[PDB]
């Protein structure tokens, strides 16, 4: 999707050059929660809301997934997953594109 | 409203321990269960339900959730437990119809 690869574009853009901090991260995180939310209620809004997760990990190479079961009205509420990492820092993001 | 959800998860995976290839089998049931819960209490809006579940690991977490919704009409309501290894979180959302 355009609005996902922008915002896994968003997610690099946040955490290029980056590692996960215990300390930077609370308001790290804050600030990656807002901006996708940012990304989200830009340009690409038509009546429509956005409800977000946010998971952010050190890399340790254990066996990890990610699973979500919702009941949702059908025809106006989507979603999606996103998953990257890099030298220290896993960062997964899901996205329910609802209508408002 | 939500503490008969938490007492549903308390009789659900009380003390229990971790298995990860079923882990999300009782996410499935939990949203069910929660579904029930829902089911019991039908008021006519869109729900929205979700549950969360991880090992007790070492690594620090924070969590929540925000929107930008009609802020008279819309909420959301939640469950935090733990256990020895485990971390559970449930989440329903209103939506106005």
């Amino acid at each position: 999707h355009k609005v996902q690869a922008v915002l896994k574009q968003v997610l690099k853009e946040r955490i290029e050059k980056q590692k996960y901090d215990p300390v930077k991260g609370a308001q790290i995180s804050k600030q990656l929660a807002d901006d996708l939310r940012e990304k989200v209620k830009a340009l690409g809004y038509d009546r429509y809301k956005l409800v977000i997760q946010v998971t952010v990990g050190q890399k340790q190479g254990q066996a990890m997934r990610i699973i979500s079961r919702c009941l949702w009205d059908q025809t106006n509420d989507n979603f999606a997953s996103e998953y990257y990492e890099n030298e220290s820092m896993y960062c997964v993001c899901q996205v329910y594109g609802l209508y408002y | 409203v939500d503490t008969m959800v938490r007492e549903s998860i308390v009789a659900a995976i009380g003390d229990n321990q971790f298995a990860h290839n079923k882990i999300d089998s009782w996410s499935n049931n939990i949203v069910e269960g929660c579904l029930k819960r829902l089911a019991a209490m039908n008021k006519p809006f869109k729900y929205i339900v979700t549950t969360n579940l991880t090992q007790k690991a070492g690594a620090g977490l924070h969590a929540a959730s925000c929107a930008r919704w009609n802020e008279k009409t819309d909420g959301k309501l939640t469950v935090q437990w733990e256990n020895n290894t485990m971390i559970v979180l449930v989440s329903v959302y209103w939506l106005a119809v």
